[PDB]
């Protein structure tokens, strides 16, 4: 099954970008990621390590 | 903020395992040396006003031209902002001492420092001289390993400015 | 190293950005090997 | 993106017929004042740091709650983000000035900037005031007749103020 | 769409920088070239009907078998489609002339062209010959630099087809 | 470098396509603006000695606190290096004018600018003042489009410093 | 990748010198004839399918061994790669004719091309033959006096011939 | 994704029991009819361009508005996207036919196609009409008694009609 | 759930193409090999009870120590769990037979096998000996190609355990 | 090429696993279908010359204009190339029949078909007509499953050409 | 990747000729013995853990120096790598046995394996000994009469020995 994750980039991520920098272009904070079930755990834990805060995870 | 306990947790989480003896050793090492860092923090927090004023005067002495009409030193609000800036630097030094990590300094001064200084045309050498005075004073305000803690943090800030 | 710009494609984009981005993507990911028209993925780039 | 020429072409294509003589005349006039438009864009570009610094100084003198600890622009990183946001807004405004279309500013930035500022906790009226101060600072440089031949560019000032106030109202 | 100004602005935004000397020089070249291009667009908009009629007849002379019953060009509906298509091409050529960019032709004709013609079995050589006829009467109709602009846009279309 | 011709060709190549109308019109604009640009380069090259010595003197006037012993400007070697640096900036500005793109300025001055200045503790405001003086003198040496070209490149360098 | 201007600039930089008067004059001459250069580039670009078609036909008429089962252009894949190669070499020759310097070819088009052809087993002699055929077919369109003002464009013809020759020599 | 055998296994596992003899003999009968299914799938595959061309021809006969300026199939780009979508839906219908269940069709072709079309402005009614015309043409090509042995496959015809109608109903 | 048909569909879908000769012949082979696998499924489903009880007894014979107290085999609850597990294995092997694919086993037993056996301390040699018992039984309950089908799926399950 | 055995081994290899029951079942279906497939290849190889000549004649009947002077079918060399091409398609269909897959067609005809046909202005409809004739005639020959095997590959080629 | 069929086809295409009747009869043979080949491949697949275990026991009984400290199979990391390599080589042997051609083994498994092992420090003689031991173990299971109809499989035994010998010779 596919799971759509609406992640809001917040101050926890902004601090990390302020320290490490922007090796990639700056982007809006709110975007949605679509994952399979196999990938849902790694992608979600990765978003946590990046400091991003998920808003809603919807199944499809 | 990159406290050593925080870095322990982050590394263990990144490698996805529990806390093995390796980072327990580091957490212990922090927990023992918390005492010198905390006493250095208390000593700094007591003598804060004298340190701020002496840093300001050292800045004006090393850079006499700044205070003259037409540039940054002139204007009483500018000396007020100078005192406030050395106060901020000292405050985050105390934070980094009490937290046993450069985290407070990193995320409250160093992060975004160069762009701010460039945009407001503030010379980092002013603050380097102020922190040099603070280091000279804390060389005698503290003794023992607390002095080493304070000097490491003050010089981390100094190297950040340069 | 220096002359070619970094190709970035956000979700809103126009036609020329899309076509150039796909040219760069195929010229990188597939080696520098020629990818004939019978090999181009159409559903994948529709999803993109 | 979309340009004024591109906009006219799009409207003509929607009705599916050739560009009318009135449209061609307007676009010819646009190309005639293109030189003045280039000067206005160069004026915005060549003094962009000065514009940012003046707007920031006036804004922070106006609103000290951002400077003081606990404010939305207190630490160095939040100050740097403030300055970077002003800079990027100015850059998009100059893009709109050069193209003559507000699409380059409206498309990528202003749509999601609302949600971004709401999520981060920034005071939105503060950012709108920052953009208005940027407009006020930039008008002086746009007017500066030194090093350019004396001429009339009321259309350019009106359009630039339009882009500035549009971005400020969007973020507001 | 791909204009000179849009290439300017996209190259400037992609590198996160302002418009500068190279980009303003490109825009200045656009503004200088606008006069022949707007002139050619005007002259081509005047003579759209004669150009389209001649191009359709040119195709019919060049590919006589097409008009044969059971083929594509047989029937008034198919010839009306032919005239409509040549009019489409001419209109997008005028748009490209006005915009000083092949963005209109690209977006509205070239993108999707090969697959559509393959699906409907539309020989590109028909449109190439029709555009050749249009190129021929552009020489008579236009002179100076408007002539060159119109010819280069028509050649862009023909290169896309061929 | 990132001149008009080179960026045109590079973007054309990165998309695997020939040079279309947009690119050729940009190149035409470059070849037309060559005349004012080469004229500005001639004017500045003929007057390089007066321009550079005046710029050095302007710096020493706006920064009086530099010439005295104990800091950067004291000594014949340091002032010789001052003149050499401003000669570098002016050389690369004339190169930009000749090439009709900031490519020379970018590659030779702007890339690595802040790190080099920080490493050698060279205040960017010095070179901003020198370039402001050169801008003022080119206001008098040049007229018309030559002045606009020269000022455009000088302002590009100044914005890069600040 | 340089143009003529950047090449002159690089030499002047190595000397540590401003550009001499005669250098500026040669550069003003180059830019003053830039219109003919643009016309020649347009002639190469606009007729590129024709050039490649004619070169391909002549090459496979001369060398039938390329299109016989076991030849290097035998199946559709190899023939398509061959035509893409001709397309690419013509593209880069047009780039070099626009810039006026053959640095683009050795930097990009011919960077590792000979090694590529050796490792694939491509007959480099036939590739150089294909480039010569394209050169011949291109000269026809470069001298085409229709639709352009009559003038002396022999320098352009010689320069384009040298670009084609530099390619066919680097492959071979 | 899922199969008819895997459908039955899913029911068995949710029930928590072995496969019953009724379902199991049903699966054996499906296995025997699998050859008829192979002929049906090959009939769909071998004629996909013909089905698509017929469906699009009559679709743009019925609805001129899609191909006039302002229509949703107007430029070559949108027409190409249209024909690509026709191709995709037919391909997934053939997959569902071979599998024996309509699982793959929903799970891959039709998760979010409706809101995609809504956002893009595509009339879902015309898409469903195109899928219906595709069903008509595909049924024409499935009935073919030439080049295959004669028998009854009305089960296949019903199942394929249901797949086409399920896709069309998911569209709009 | 990977089967012959599922791989058929997955490949052609990943490539974005219609099913053609190759995977149609693959599906044909699957359909032809259905009937012996189907009737082998009949055979194993019919005799499930005797096979499960015999496999349990074979395990308790090859590992006598598990029976005595303090081990995993002591207790009626553990015994019922043994029978339940062997029944699960048999059910999923029949599912693989009917599905003409290893997908049921991969999805319902093999995925997560080692982790939970390590977590619940369930020695894989117990189930390996049970599956070897069932292998011996299907050696006699089936004949012809169905014997081979049952043996392949059983020993695939064994290899997954081993 | 991509023939049944090769997709089998390729999937096993990419997944880093041995060949399981599904893989061998697909292989077994391949080995069954080898009999009518090689029978069809034998029949087509035997009757190649008549099929090629008839297909060329069908092309010239459907597109008579091709043989007019100045058209692609004018002359003896052009029509000899026609015959060579039809022989090519027939050869690769027989290869695909032998190898039980579209690998030979995909690798020696379809890969690069459109670009080559576009560069030399070869109409795919000619090859559609030739392959339609080969289909009609292999209907007369090749009774049974051999007919279906042949038509699958003929249709793969035709679908590629469209 | 190649099997016997694609190999014959490629050879025939090299000279641009149809497949001869001799080649067709050879391929029809291969297809007819395909079922025996499938049983050989299944024997290799299903007994793989036993094959590798027996091979490992023999090899590390002969060659103690591997499993001593300082040997190349000493820690669990290196011993796991040893067993992994053995299973991968056996896997590719079974792939080649099903294919009837050895090209998959040469292209994938043995491409630069000797250079890899020389680089890592592995005794390639010990790897070759392990492959020979695996061959000896595999022949036992290949010759298993149980669970299969009796028949002649001497050619398959020779072919499997040939692929094992190829692997052993290529490695060392
Ligand atoms: C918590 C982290 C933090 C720091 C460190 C900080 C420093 C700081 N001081 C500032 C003002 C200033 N700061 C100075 C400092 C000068 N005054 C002279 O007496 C001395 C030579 C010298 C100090 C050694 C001056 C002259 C100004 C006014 C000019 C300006 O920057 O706008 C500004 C510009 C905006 C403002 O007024 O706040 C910053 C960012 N701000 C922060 O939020
Ligand atoms: C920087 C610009 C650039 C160039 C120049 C370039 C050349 C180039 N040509 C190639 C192949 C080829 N090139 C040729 C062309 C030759 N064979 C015919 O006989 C002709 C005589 C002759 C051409 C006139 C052929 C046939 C191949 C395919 C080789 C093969 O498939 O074995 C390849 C290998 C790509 C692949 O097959 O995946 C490259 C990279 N690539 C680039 O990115
Ligand atoms: C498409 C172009 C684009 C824009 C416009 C954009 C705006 C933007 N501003 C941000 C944060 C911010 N933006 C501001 C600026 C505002 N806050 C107030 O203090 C000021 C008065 C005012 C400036 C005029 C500040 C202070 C932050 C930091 C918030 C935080 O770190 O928590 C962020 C979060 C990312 C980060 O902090 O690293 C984004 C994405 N991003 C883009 O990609
Ligand atoms: C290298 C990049 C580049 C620049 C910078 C550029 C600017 C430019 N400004 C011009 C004059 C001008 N510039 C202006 C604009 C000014 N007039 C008023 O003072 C306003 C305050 C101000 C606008 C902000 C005007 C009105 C003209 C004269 C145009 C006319 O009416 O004919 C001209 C035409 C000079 C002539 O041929 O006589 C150019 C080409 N062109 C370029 O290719
Ligand atoms: C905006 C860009 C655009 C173009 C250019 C365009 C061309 C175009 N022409 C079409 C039909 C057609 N067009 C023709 C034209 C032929 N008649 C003969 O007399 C001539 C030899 C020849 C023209 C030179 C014919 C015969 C058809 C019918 C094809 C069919 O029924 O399948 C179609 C198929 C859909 C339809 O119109 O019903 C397209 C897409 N469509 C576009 O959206
Ligand atoms: C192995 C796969 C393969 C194929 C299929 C193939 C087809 C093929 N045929 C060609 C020539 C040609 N082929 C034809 C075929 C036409 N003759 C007319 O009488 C008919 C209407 C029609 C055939 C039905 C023609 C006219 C040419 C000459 C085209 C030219 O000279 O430009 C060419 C161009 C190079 C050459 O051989 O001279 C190719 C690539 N080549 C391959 O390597
Ligand atoms: C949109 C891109 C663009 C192009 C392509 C372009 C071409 C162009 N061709 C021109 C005339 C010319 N074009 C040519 C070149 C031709 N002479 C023939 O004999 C040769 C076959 C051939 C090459 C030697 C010559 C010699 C001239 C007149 C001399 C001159 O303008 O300096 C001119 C000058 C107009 C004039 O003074 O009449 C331009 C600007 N301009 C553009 O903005
Ligand atoms: C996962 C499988 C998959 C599906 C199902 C799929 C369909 C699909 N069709 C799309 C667009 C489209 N689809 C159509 C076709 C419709 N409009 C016409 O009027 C017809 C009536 C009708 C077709 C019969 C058109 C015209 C567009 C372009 C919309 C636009 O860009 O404005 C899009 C949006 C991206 C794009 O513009 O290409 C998707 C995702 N893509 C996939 O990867
Ligand atoms: C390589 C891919 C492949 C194909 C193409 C294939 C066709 C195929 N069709 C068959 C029979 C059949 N095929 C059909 C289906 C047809 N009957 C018509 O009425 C319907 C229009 C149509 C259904 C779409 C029927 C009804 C049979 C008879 C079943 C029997 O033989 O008992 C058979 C078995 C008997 C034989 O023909 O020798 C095969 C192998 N098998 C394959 O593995
Ligand atoms: C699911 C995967 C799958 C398998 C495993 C499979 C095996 C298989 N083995 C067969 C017979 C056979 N198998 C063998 C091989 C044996 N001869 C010697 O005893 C050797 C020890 C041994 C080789 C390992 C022989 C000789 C036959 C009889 C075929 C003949 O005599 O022509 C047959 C033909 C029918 C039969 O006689 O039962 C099949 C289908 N088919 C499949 O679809």
């Amino acid at each position: 099954r596919i799971y759509k994750i609406t992640v809001s980039e917040a101050g926890a991520y902004a601090t990390n970008k302020h320290r490490t920098g922007y090796r990639a272009p700056i982007r809006q904070s709110n975007y949605t990621l679509t994952v399979p079930y196999d990938r849902f755990l790694p992608e979600m834990i990765r978003l946590h390590q990046s400091g991003a805060k998920i808003v809603n995870v919807t199944s499809v | 903020s990159r406290t050593v306990i925080t870095e322990v947790i982050a590394t263990a989480d990144s490698q996805g395992r529990f806390l093995n003896s390796t980072e327990l050793q580091a957490a212990f090492g922090r927990f023992e040396r918390a005492v010198p860092a905390i006493e250095a923090a208390r000593a700094l927090t007591k003598n804060q006003d004298a340190l701020v004023k002496g840093a300001v005067q050292a800045v004006f002495k090393k850079f006499p031209y700044v205070t003259q009409p037409g540039e940054k030193g002139y204007g009483d609000s500018n000396q007020a902002k100078c005192a406030r800036d050395i106060g901020y630097y000292l405050r985050f030094i105390t934070y980094s001492l009490v937290a046993s990590g450069t985290g407070p300094l990193d995320d409250y001064v160093i992060a975004g420092l160069r762009e701010v200084n460039r945009a407001f045309n503030l010379n980092p050498l002013w603050y380097i001289e102020a922190l040099n005075y603070i280091k000279g004073e804390t060389g005698k305000l503290l003794s023992g390993q607390s002095k080493t803690e304070a000097l490491l943090y003050i010089d981390h800030a100094i190297n950040a400015l340069s | 190293a220096t002359e070619n710009p970094k190709v970035t494609l956000r979700a809103p984009f126009t036609s020329e950005e899309f076509q150039g981005a796909l040219y760069a993507i195929y010229r990188h990911i597939f080696g520098n090997t020629y990818v004939m028209e019978s090999e181009r993925p159409t559903t994948a780039e529709s999803q993109l | 993106m979309n340009d004024v020429f591109t906009r006219a072409i799009a409207q003509a294509d929607l009705k599916g017929s050739f560009l009318l003589e009135s449209d061609l005349d307007k676009l010819a006039s646009f190309a005639k004042e293109g030189v003045k438009r280039l000067d206005a864009v160069a004026a915005l570009t060549n003094n962009a740091p000065a514009i940012i610094s003046d707007a920031a100084h006036k804004l922070f003198a106006e609103q000290q709650e951002l400077i003081q600890p606990g404010g939305n622009a207190y630490p160095h990183r939040r100050m740097a983000a403030c300055l970077r946001d002003m800079e990027i807004i100015l850059r998009y405004v100059s893009y709109a000035l050069l193209a003559g279309d507000a699409s380059v500013l409206d498309d990528r930035c202003l749509n999601g900037l609302r949600e971004t500022y709401n999520a981060l906790g920034t005071p939105t009226q503060s950012v709108a005031r920052a953009v208005q101060l940027m407009k006020d600072a930039a008008m002086v440089h746009l007017k500066s007749t030194a090093n350019v031949t004396v001429g009339d560019c009321s259309s350019l000032y009106s359009e630039a103020a339009t882009y500035f106030d549009k971005a400020a109202a969007s973020i507001a």
